[PDB]
RNA sequence: AAACUUUCAACAACGGAUCUCUUGGUUCUGGCAUCGAUGAAGAACGCAGCGAAAUGCGAUAAGUAAUGUGAAUUGCAGAAUUCCGUGAAUCAUCGAAUCUUUGAACGCACAUUGCGCCCGCCGGUAUUCCGGCGGGCAUGCCUGUUCGAGCGUCAU
RNA sequence: GAAUAAUUCUCACGCCAGGUCGUACUCAUAACCGCAGCAGGUCCCCAAGGUGAACAGCCUCUGGUUGAUAGAACAAUGUAG
RNA sequence: GCGUGAGCCCGGGUCGAACGGCCUCUAGUGCAGAUCUUGGUGGUAGUAGCAAAUACUUCAAUGAGAACUUGAAGGACCGAAGUGGGGAAAGGUUCCAUGUGAACAGCGGUUGGACAUGGGUUAGUCGAUCCUAAGCCAUAGGGAAGUUCCGUUUCAAAGGGGCACUCGUGCCCCGUGUGGCGAAAGGGAAGCCGGUUAAUAUUCCGGCACCUGGAUGUGGGUUUUGCGCGGCAACGCAACUGAA
RNA sequence: AGAGACCGAUAGCGCACAAGUAGAGUGAUCGAAAGAUGAAAAGCACUUUGAAAAGAGGGUUAAAUAGCACGUGAAAUUGUU
RNA sequence: GUUGACCUCGGAUCAGGUAGGAGGACCCGCUGAACUUAAGCAUAUCAAUAAGCGGAGGAAAAGAAACCAACAGGGAUUGC
């Protein structure tokens, strides 16, 4: 989790407050990241081509 | 069981990946002989040793 | 109850995966492999069966390093680069 | 663009090399994001990018490797990876300089009675 | 007289013998001497534009660099080059590199992706705490270095 | 260890952080072991109303099933009552 | 057609790439049997049989096709030491959605734990991680030609605590020592309620809490009699120095 | 690397093929079956019956008496005349 | 008393080094059977072999006589 949080800041300049992880049945790790309330998600997803 | 170890988890992941039919072009390549998968597994037929 | 009745009482494992041969032959209570002899320094091997010997001998695996010595010997274990090369 | 050619990469130094290395990673990461939900001719770029990075990596490593080989020369001890590797058995034979030394008494006889070049008539 | 059982022929069925073939075996002869702590043989997990197996490779991952040849690959798509030179290829050769987790396996252990210690750099008020990065910590023995034990023992 | 402050007060309030792996579903007259979707075997937790001495036997509520190849006739000999 | 005979030669049909006569040489050289070896196929035969666990019925819909698909309405069983609601070992995607030819579900099948394509398992508070039990294995040593057997405190020179520099180097104290593994049912720091998804929740959302570790400030307390007062007492309170 | 008075898919090594693979046993270990369309896929457009699988016409080829159950196609055994 | 030597036994993540494993067709050693033959069987034979253990190379081992002989004497070792 420490590496994931630091990496996100250096790539997308976004800050988080909580990160959860799990290991899928196929063998890859999926990470949920929640953003600070002062920033909205949708626009960042569109700006960074998410959805 | 719901209690597993990382090694047992890892083995199950690989054993799940290698069980699906052959893609389609492979039977349309020049000088090919494969017909149907010869190493199909099924959870209610044959257990391999973990 | 000598047979069928007493087969439903089996739900324990006497062997597990071995770290050195990947075979399920690690005795759980003894903690020695019944095929490779782990944790002994040297690998189990016996001459009263040569079928079992051939099943694990040189040339039945990837051979990541040994399979490139024939070429190096033929060429004389040299070093350097051809005169006309580039990149220094 | 396209693949970076191996010909120009040799005439550089570490500063541009690391900038080119750094930038290349950026487009590769982002261009991958497009791959999800859309398939196109851009997929070809993904293969070209990865392959280009490999070339630049080897060049930086090779340039660095050559530099310190010169530095450690004319020295008795040098790192284990820069020492020549032939064979475990081949690194332990006696050197030809020492496998050819002889004793004074053996040398004394051979200086005055060596093998000669004779012939016999019939 | 039909039906049924039996025999033979023609055609049609079940099954894979016979005939011909062979990038496969077996035997003999000839040449050569090359694994490993600079981490071997073996094992596990991964890598393709579209792949499960076989074959190949290791986060530089269906391969990189360098030399030679000289116009492809091919199941589909897509591009690449085009001949000046700035060079296709699952090509051939191969002298430079990369080489995950393990394995004689080496910090202590392992039915655990468990628990430690030392040095340096970067953040958080920080020599002592937390996080990130790099380099290290096995046993037997030999030669030398340095620090020590002994009324074993020498001279003041 | 103080006399203009000193304080090593287990009192109240206030600041920062808490790494790694498992988590789906069955647990059985079809998901385990018996060559199988086999009347066999396999460790536990919660436990309503009535009759009644009672977790006995018999009927019911919550909850769950209506799944085991079918149609027609009623001879011998059977199996069970 | 020939020969007493093992056999040889020809006519007709099918088929598609090699093959014979004569004299010598050579051998893994001639089949009905061996409860012979491998493979294939019959009579029995559309026969034995598909009979434990009380049981089904009417209307409508989908569909080429309905006793064993769905909805509604009846009639029944399990009868809380359940055919209920959850778990340990074991299983390994069997969970959910959409669609479906053949094969499987010892009858059928539009249905399925079968087939094809996608999705699904979030923790400082639940466990593992920590400690030892029965027991296993290194170290000092002694056996054995040797793979290795014994040995676990033993005839061992076996450690750990503090401080300061200019700084790593330097100083000062205590010592018989006394290693690792071994429990998802033993010992053990800390989380509850309400809601949400086709599929997860003491984890996700809202509210209200708790434990451990680390640096620090304000309020209050104590002190010029330097480290608090009260109750006869059992004792009380928001604090109220304590190294070997 | 070169050869044979060797064997020719029940033979020759257990393996001419994704073979020390699939599969069995808790384990040491045990361990198979499976080669051939045609010179070239030119691997059957289109019409019509059928819910579909498929059938009948019509096509490619020297031959479909070669149609991915594919060279040649014997006997046991079966159907029609 | 102080100081400086010697001998034996130790510490150090001191400087520099080296062995384990694989392969084992051929080679050098140790340990070591029984089936079978004798028409029974115990010495004997199978056999100074199979299985087990240790150690190397492209070859290994042996080798320049405390030899053979009894001759008018030969002259390291290895193989046919
Ligand atoms: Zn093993």
């Amino acid at each position: 989790k420490a590496q994931i949080k630091q990496a996100l800041k250096k790539l997308y300049d976004i800050d988080t407050v909580k990160i959860n992880t799990l290991i899928r049945p196929d063998g890859t790790k999926k990470a949920f990241a929640r953003l600070t309330p002062d920033v909205d998600a949708l626009d960042i997803a569109a700006t960074k081509l998410g959805l | 069981p719901s209690h597993k170890t990382f090694r047992i988890k890892q083995k199950l992941a690989k054993a799940q990946k290698q069980n699906r039919p052959i893609p389609q072009w492979i039977r349309l390549r020049t000088g090919n002989t494969i017909r149907y998968n010869a190493k199909r597994r099924h959870w209610r037929k044959t257990r391999l040793g973990l | 109850t000598k047979g069928t009745s007493s087969f439903g009482k089996r739900h324990n494992k006497t062997h597990g995966l071995c770290r050195r041969c990947g075979r399920r032959s690690l005795h759980n209570q003894k903690k020695v492999c019944a095929s490779c002899g782990y944790p002994a320094a040297k690998t189990r091997k016996y001459n009263w069966s040569e079928k079992a010997k051939r099943r694990k001998v040189t040339g039945t695996g990837r051979m990541r390093y040994l399979s490139t010595v024939p070429r190096r010997f033929k060429n004389g274990f040299r070093t350097g680069v051809p005169k006309g090369a580039r990149g220094p | 663009n396209g693949k970076v050619k191996a010909g120009q990469l040799w005439s550089k130094n570490k500063e541009e090399l690391t900038k080119i290395l750094g930038e290349l990673k950026t487009e590769l990461s982002q261009l991958r994001i497009q791959k999800i939900s859309s398939s196109g001719a851009k997929l070809n770029k993904i293969h070209d990018l990865r392959k280009s990075i490999a070339r630049v990596l080897t060049v930086i490593n090779a340039k660095q490797r050559a530099q310190l080989r010169l530095f450690y020369k004319n020295k008795k001890y040098l790192p284990l990876d820069l020492r020549p590797k032939l064979t475990r058995a081949l690194r332990r034979r006696l050197s030809k300089e020492d496998a050819s030394r002889v004793l004074e008494k053996t040398k004394k006889r051979l200086t005055h009675f060596p093998q000669r070049k004779y012939a016999v008539k019939a």
